[PDB]
RNA sequence: UAUGCGCAUAACGCCACAGAG
DNA sequence: CTGAATTAGACAATGCTCTGTGGCTCTAG
């Protein structure tokens, strides 16, 4: 339901069996708005809030948590026109770097005739899509485990257009 | 190490100074002094030179590449 | 909206570059002399052609696919049949 | 690689990343601030084979 | 090349693999960036 | 300095005429060659501002963005106005509208003639 | 007076020289938090005369 | 100076050039010389812009009144581009209303490219008006625009190419349509164009052109056509 | 005897083979740090020029008349001269070594090789 | 109603001209025609 | 980019003359 | 039988900003 998960001593360790939530620290750039001069603290979780869910090709997964948030040396970099202060941040991640082919597990919002929402880890709304050409009978007659949990693969991921990491995987059920 | 340059912050010091500071206050950051009905963030940041109470450090270049901080607070403005 | 600089340049180089790295940065082969045809458009092949920038903004590109107002332009290159001298080089190639 | 010239846009499948197109490496592409009038002379530059290598740090 | 015989001085640039460090002040203003002279010979840190 | 009053009366008082010559072959090339001014007749864009021949009226006024000369295409129907883009506020002083030099040419040439005020204001040379 | 007003997102409302309507409307709803856009880094430019 | 001794030495470099890129490669010089006019339809092949799939079943009326009602009348300007008012002649003579004939009446088609031509750059439209036949809107979004990045998002938009594409295929449907005579200037009223565009695709149209403006004074007050082109048989 | 750029780029390349540990040094734009024969003296000469990007060669039209800048005119008057020798090359294959039209009479000759005038035009 | 009025330059007779007929004067045949002034309010300041 | 109401129209150089300080 | 100074030719530069109008930009073969 989008609902916000904390650190939670790294998310509950939900870096299961099959889902890869690997934790790494890892140190971010962060150009602080001149209002929180005072509440640093404040800020920098603001914009690593802003930067939740979305896929950085840097840290190399989307990240999911963060905790142990430590500035890099007491000076801001001030640069010479612009006002945003930019502080370099050291921070322990939680993040998630999906596969192809890999896989994963996730709760159902919807199973149509070719649209199936799964919720992976209560955040990503991970679609799949329910035919894969073997026959139409298998739309009825649920037997891809029809049910509140799914387990599932995944062949491409592409981002949504607004926040989110989408994730677009084939259900490819091991037998037939 | 001792720091060898002038105690007095120069007059291209103060501008930058005071263009830096007037800018954080074009932004919400909060004002140290008391605001006396100043709508303009120039004046604002005269006010917070003349009362001490900048907190910003600057770092002299010197043209080997090296330098030396100083805080406003520690330098000597005049008018 | 955010400041997307941040980085800066600290040095200037000129140099020359290999004929092999033109060839990666080029993106079309330009053939035809013909710039426009009767009905207005760039043509294939030639010196205002798409898999370049857009000329205006009442086109788009081919090998990105943004717009005027956000295509960086691409390099083409006229496949000549001979060699021909280098005019930069060409006083220091008569010395040597 | 220090090169304007050499970045390029992702045909789309979303993503829009960049790609160097010399080293073949996503990860070293990011953007300066520059006038419009140095990019036009990097690519008349180009017109001449003259590479400007940028030093970005 | 902003003074005289621009050509003449990028085809010597180019020949020597001339380096420029971008501290004359033409050369900040060719590539936008702010003059070392004046309000540009020092540097704003913030305290963290 | 120059007194007020001598000002208000008639004192150093101008204008300038402005005349431009509007053809619709040289400018307006879009093609058929059948361009003649005029109006569609229950045209918004033209009405009690132009005249029934798509062109101005002789007492008028012309104030910025104000339909300056119409035009209808005859092979078409379809009827175009241009608008005054000029600054300054001028009155209407003549149109006259030229053939060629056969007298066989058709009502597409037009020269109007504007009048500008400027009378004298501080910042003028004498 | 002002021009125009530069909003959060870089989006530029352009104030009208007719109705005082719509500027009336403007600036009730400048000084307002960040909206339901995600950019919160920034507030309202007036680009006052 | 010189000598033939300057052609020795040039004909050595010709004797290498002609190694290294066989006399093949060298015969393929005949490309580009006329390779193609771009962004329209081959010369050859005339059973394009309908494939015998999702053919015109779709969102059919019939009426005289459906013919008077080009003005959309009540008691709203016009809902058409009124070219249809015209070929309905020819389309009346096997049947007034709803001829089924071996065009298969996909002169709908050519308005819902009308309709989409006009329609412009910024589409927020997934579907284009009522928008029913899906495969038909696929084919449009496919062919008659281009994908364009934006801030992060994709938009659709119809760059001046395309909107020659579209132009120069409702050439080519209303040709065959109405039997190779065609009124352009109907295309020019009621299309917002130039007929420096339409000259200039009858340039386009270089083989086998012979144009007349045939009917003078067609109108009430005017004449207008042009787009004679007496070509053979689709 | 004249010295086609085919023949000096062999030159070139012999005389680099040879003397290149000194000319290294004079010549330092190619390839950056100086190391194990960076510059190489196929920079003397063009297999193909650049086209720059066409938004910084735009037309300026004013009411049904294009006007193409300068730039794109002198990259036009090599391309067509590119295709002048492409045609003449094609002469020269299938002939003392179909499809032939002998069209191209155009440049200054009295023999069959117009490659030299029409290089030295080039 | 209100036909569009011109008057030639040379003889002065006034001449109704419509869309598509040539415009020459209808008595001399000259080239230029001025357009005719019509009651029509226009206000005007004095000062 | 400008005007007008996301939509419609208009999207320039080179010479040569003349002038202002 | 070749380095030598000299002399002619080539070439690059020659204040700053601003306002207008008018012709032509592919006519000749
Ligand atoms: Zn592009
Ligand atoms: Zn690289
Ligand atoms: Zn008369």
């Amino acid at each position: 339901c989008l609902e916000l998960p904390t650190y939670a001593a790294a998310c509950a360790l939900v870096n299961s069996r099959y889902s890869c939530l690997v934790a790494g620290p890892h140190q971010r750039h962060i150009a602080l708005s001149p209002r929180y001069l005072n509440r640093k603290r404040t800020g920098i979780r603001e914009q690593l809030d802003a930067e939740l869910l979305r896929y950085s090709e840097s840290l190399l997964g989307v990240p999911i948590a963060y905790d142990n948030i430590k500035v890099v040396g007491e000076l801001g970099d001030i640069y010479d026109d612009q006002g945003h202060i930019h502080l370099n941040i050291e921070a322990d991640f939680v993040i998630f770097c999906p596969e192809p082919g890999q896989k994963l597990m996730g709760i159902v919002n919807k199973v149509s005739s070719s649209h199936i929402g799964c919720l992976v880890h209560g955040c990503f709304n991970a679609s799949i899509p329910k035919p894969e050409q073997l026959s139409a009978e298998q739309w009825q007659t649920m037997e891809i485990n029809m049910g509140d949990e799914l387990e599932f693969e995944v062949f491409r991921l592409d981002s949504d257009a607004a926040g989110v990491f989408c994730i677009r995987g084939k259900l490819n059920i091991t037998s037939l | 190490q001792k720091r060898i340059t002038t105690p007095y912050m120069t007059k291209y010091e103060r501008a930058r100074v005071l263009g830096t500071r007037a800018l954080q206050i074009a932004m919400c950051a909060p004002v140290m002094v008391e605001l006396e009905g100043e709508t303009d963030p120039l004046l604002i940041a005269m006010k917070e030179l003349k009362a001490r109470k900048i907190p910003i450090i600057i770092r002299r270049y010197l043209p080997d590449g090296s330098y030396e901080d100083w805080g406003v607070d520690e330098l000597i403005i005049t008018d | 909206s955010k400041n997307m600089p941040w980085r800066r340049l600290q040095g200037i180089s000129f140099g020359m570059y290999s004929a092999e790295e033109l060839k990666k940065l080029s993106v079309k082969s330009i053939t035809n002399p013909r710039y426009l045809d009767s009905l207005g458009n760039p043509s294939a092949n030639g010196l205002y052609d798409l898999a370049l920038g857009p000329a205006d903004s009442k086109e788009v590109c081919s090998t990105c696919v943004q717009d005027f107002s956000n295509c960086s332009g691409h390099l083409g290159h006229i496949e000549l049949p001979l060699t021909v001298y280098n005019p930069l080089l060409f006083d220091k190639l008569y010395l040597l | 690689c220090g090169s304007l010239l050499s970045p390029l846009l992702e045909k789309p499948p979303r993503n829009r990343k960049y790609n160097c197109t010399l080293c073949s490496r996503s990860d070293t592409i990011d953007t300066v601030s520059v006038p419009y009038v140095f990019r036009y002379f990097v690519a008349e530059l180009a017109a001449m084979n003259i590479k400007v290598k940028l030093d970005v740090v | 090349m902003t003074f005289e015989t621009s050509f003449q001085f990028l085809k010597q640039a180019t020949m020597l693999g001339s380096h420029d460090e971008l501290r004359s002040p033409s050369a900040c203003l060719v590539v936008g960036k702010v003059v070392r002279g004046g309000t540009g010979l020092f540097e704003l840190k913030q305290p963290l | 300095i120059v007194n007020k009053a001598s000002w208000e009366r008639g004192f150093a008082h101008g204008s300038v005429y402005k005349s431009e010559f509007i053809d619709l072959s040289e400018k307006i090339k879009q093609g058929d060659s059948s361009l003649v001014f005029g109006i569609k007749p229950g045209d918004p864009r033209v009405l009690q501002k132009l005249d029934d021949d798509g062109l101005p009226f002789i007492g008028a006024k012309l104030q910025y963005g104000d339909p300056y000369y119409s035009y209808l295409n005859l092979n078409t129907g379809e009827s175009f106005v241009m608008y005054y883009k000029s600054k300054e506020n001028c009155v209407v002083d003549n149109i006259k509208v030229c053939s060629n030099d056969t007298g066989s040419g058709k009502f597409k040439c037009v020269c109007i003639t504007m009048r500008v005020p400027r009378n004298p204001t501080i910042g003028d040379k004498f | 007076g002002a021009s125009m007003v530069i909003n959060e997102d870089g989006s530029r409302t352009a104030l009208s020289a007719v109705d005082m309507t719509q500027r009336e409307a403007v600036a009730k709803q400048l000084l307002t938090p960040a909206t339901g856009a995600p950019k919160p880094q920034g507030t309202k430019i007036v680009c006052r005369h | 100076v010189g000598n033939e001794s300057l052609n020795r030495a040039v004909a050595k470099a010709a004797e290498t050039i002609i190694d290294t890129k066989g006399v093949t490669a060298l015969v393929s010089d005949a490309i580009h010389n006329d390779l193609q006019d771009d962004s329209l339809y081959l010369p050859p092949c005339y059973d394009d812009a309908a494939k015998p799939e999702d053919v015109y079943k779709f969102e059919d009326l019939l009426s005289p009144a459906e013919y008077e009602a080009l003005q959309s009348p009540s008691e709203m300007i016009e809902e058409n581009s009124h070219c249809t008012f015209v070929i309905e002649a020819l389309k009346s003579l096997p049947s007034d209303v709803e001829s089924r004939d071996r065009q298969a009446r996909c002169i709908w088609f050519l308005d819902t490219l009308i309709k989409f031509r006009a329609h412009r750059v910024v589409k927020r439209k997934s579907a284009l008006g009522p928008g029913v036949p899906h495969i038909i809107n696929t084919k449009l979004l496919k062919h008659f625009t281009c994908l364009t990045y934006n801030n992060g998002r994709l938009r659709n938009l119809i760059s001046d190419s395309m909107k020659a594409k579209i132009t120069a295929y409702v050439i080519i449907l209303a040709l065959h349509i109405h039997d190779f005579q065609i009124d352009l200037t109907v295309l020019q009223r009621d299309l917002k164009l130039s007929e420096k565009r339409m000259m200039e695709i009858a340039k386009a149209m270089r083989l086998k052109i012979s144009k007349r403006r045939v009917s003078v004074a067609a109108g009430s007050e005017e004449d207008h056509k042009l787009g004679t082109l007496s070509l053979p048989l689709p | 005897g004249y010295l086609t750029p085919t023949s000096a780029r062999e030159h070139l390349s012999a005389l680099w083979k040879n003397e290149g540990f000194f000319l290294n040094y004079l010549f330092s734009g190619m390839d950056d740090d100086g190391m194990e024969s960076r510059f190489n003296p196929s920079v003397f000469f063009l297999d193909f020029l650049v086209v720059p990007p066409s938004r910084y060669r735009p037309v300026s039209r004013l009411g049904d008349q294009m006007f193409t800048n300068g730039q794109t005119v002198n990259l036009q008057a090599v391309m067509k001269d590119v295709v002048l020798i492409r045609k003449l090359l094609a002469l020269m294959a299938q002939e003392q070594k179909i499809d032939r039209s002998f069209l191209s009479t155009l440049p200054g000759q009295s023999l069959i090789d117009k490659l030299y005038n029409i290089w030295i035009r080039l | 109603q209100q036909p569009m009025i011109y008057i030639c330059g040379e003889c002065h007779t006034e001449n109704e001209i419509k869309s598509r007929d040539p415009i020459r004067c209808r008595e001399c045949g000259y080239r230029i025609m001025y357009k005719k002034r019509t009651k029509r309010l226009v206000v005007f300041d004095a000062r």
